[PDB]
């Protein structure tokens, strides 16, 4: 999942590919059907869970709005 | 010792700048604060010396004012630059866009004698005009931190695209809590009925982090927002309320009228 | 054919988002407006096959609205486009702030069935919160193109960072000269008079372009603006006239006051 | 030359460090000549365009107007 999904993030080709068949692409680079479905769903906690970080808490603030 | 600080962007991978990766790539110890464990993989691939800075907000339902949280982040950072490393803060989207810690930890270093600088980033507000189609020139645009909105006096210009950031914890004024009530967004609602109708439409934005991710643009009056689920990555745009009229006073100043403009 | 819309940043070569250099080196061609020649032989190093939008800009002194160099710009993208080329549009800084050309062309690609997106980038605003050290979020931030400002009626909050982007052709409402006269400043001097007293101390900001070169960063009073030296890439930061000032009604709404702020 | 060595020091952290430390020494280096280095270090951005070979490479940046649409 990290794998595909890093290198679909930086590569122009792989990520026009993807554009046009993502069914056929995330085959291609072994995603699992119920991968597959998070993705198509758009179940980013299920992803989470099958990559192995959902343990993983992120808050994401940094600022405030009370000065000084 | 130095300190750079850079941004990541918004997406996984591929959203940074070509230098700002060479910058992570060649640190001696990385400091992170990024959006999940995807980009969290991708930095530590990178560069496997790195120092996590969400360790430093409230853990398991600790009282923890986030003041004291980014105190702390600028405390971590320094203690590296002050014993000699290499430093990179590396920080999701633009670190310096509604970000006090690398602002604070290079005003720290640079008092105590050390080279530090900020590399720009492409920020969730680079996102939206993006993914929105919009130019922040086309009518303006005013970005504003909602609870600064509610706690003191602004002016916002109708006419503009107004962001609201950290619309999730509107009104929240402990800085201890994650995320604000439906009572506080209601008083939000009465507030901004000052220049914008209640059924004024209004967008939810959240920009992708993951490159098979849509991003959300969820449309609604501004109503409705109370009961809107919000997450603390959650921008409220507000599209303009007015179309822009002529300045007929400083038209004369400059001897022209309308019909004049090319 | 398909469209994709790139920002390449301020700074030569390594300000281009690492995915965005991937599509223009994969691009069948590329519809260029870069800074310089240094940055023109980069991209025509990753991509021989470019386009130079700077040609539909008036040339040899000849009277040019500028909108017939927009409409000409965009009508060369879409015949790439409409040809069957897999095209990348590739502008300096992010390609869709005070930039028509971008969305105009995915507008019209999009109306034409074709595939079309806009990928962020570093805007001059990004690099001016990095040069300056200012954070947006501190006491909010407005962008302006200087001539709307003029033209139309736009309120700002003097309590924001303010920018006036466009600075050099304030007024020049014919859209066919590169620059405006002293004249024209002097009455924005006036009209910004309104919320910013004449000694108020405004910054002329330039981005790098170049890694050997230092940003512009001159600090003057407002009154002296209309004598200052501008180049079409000026932004004019100014900086906030008034503190922040506690909003009384909304706090005694959410029942609290100043000493509960957390 | 002298681009070869902008686009590399732009992209390149380490050499970005190594130019941060010692400007002269680097661009001696990399094939700089002195008067390449004097507009470098008196900011002559103007002089650095003719020594790259110009041909009058002339931008104008304005791809926006504020007279509404
Ligand atoms: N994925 C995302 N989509 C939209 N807005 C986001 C976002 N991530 C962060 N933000 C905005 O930023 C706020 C935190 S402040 C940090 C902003 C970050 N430096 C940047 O460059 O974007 C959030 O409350 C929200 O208003
Ligand atoms: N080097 C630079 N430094 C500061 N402002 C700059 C700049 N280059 C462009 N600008 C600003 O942008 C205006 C042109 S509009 C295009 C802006 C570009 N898309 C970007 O993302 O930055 C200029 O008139 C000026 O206000």
């Amino acid at each position: 999942l990290s794998d595909f999904f890093t290198q679909l993030g930086q590569d122009a080709q792989l990520m026009e590919d993807y554009k046009q068949n993502p069914e056929a692409v995330m085959r291609a680079h072994g995603l699992t059907d119920e991968q597959i479905n998070a993705v198509m769903t758009g179940d980013m906690e299920k992803l989470k869970t099958l990559s192995g970080d959902s343990s993983y808490q992120s808050y994401l603030v940094i600022s405030h709005g009370n000065g000084d | 010792g130095s300190l750079v600080c850079v941004g990541t962007g918004l997406q996984l991978a591929g959203q940074i700048s070509v230098l700002s990766r060479s910058y992570i790539e060649h640190a001696d110890i990385v400091f992170s604060l990024l959006p999940d464990g995807f980009s969290q993989r991708w930095l530590t691939k990178l560069n496997p010396n790195v120092i996590n800075l969400q360790q430093f907000y409230a853990q398991n339902g600790e009282v923890k004012n986030r003041r004291d949280t980014y105190e702390q982040m600028v405390n971590a950072i320094l203690d590296a630059v002050r014993a000699g490393k290499k430093t990179v803060c590396a920080l999701y989207g633009h670190p310096g866009v509604f970000a006090c810690v690398s602002h604070m930890a290079i005003t720290r270093a640079k008092a105590e004698g050390f080279s530090a600088k900020m590399e720009p980033g492409i920020s969730a507000e680079a996102c939206l005009w993006a993914d929105l189609g919009i130019d922040p020139g086309n009518s303006g645009h005013q970005s504003f931190e909602a609870s600064q909105f509610m706690f003191f006096n602004h002016v916002p210009d109708p006419t503009t695209h107004l962001l609201l950031w950290q619309i999730a914890i509107a009104g929240e004024h402990t800085l201890t809590q994650f995320h604000t009530s439906s009572d506080r967004l209601q008083i939000l609602v009465e507030q901004l009925n000052q220049w914008y109708p209640l059924d004024h439409e209004v967008v939810i934005y959240e920009a992708a982090n993951l490159p098979i991710q849509a991003p959300r643009i969820e449309r609604l009056p501004l109503a409705n927002l109370p009961q809107a689920h919000l997450m603390p990555i959650s921008t409220l745009l507000i599209p303009p309320a007015k179309k822009l009229e002529y300045n007929y006073a400083i038209l004369a100043k400059l001897g022209i009228g309308p019909e004049d403009l090319g």
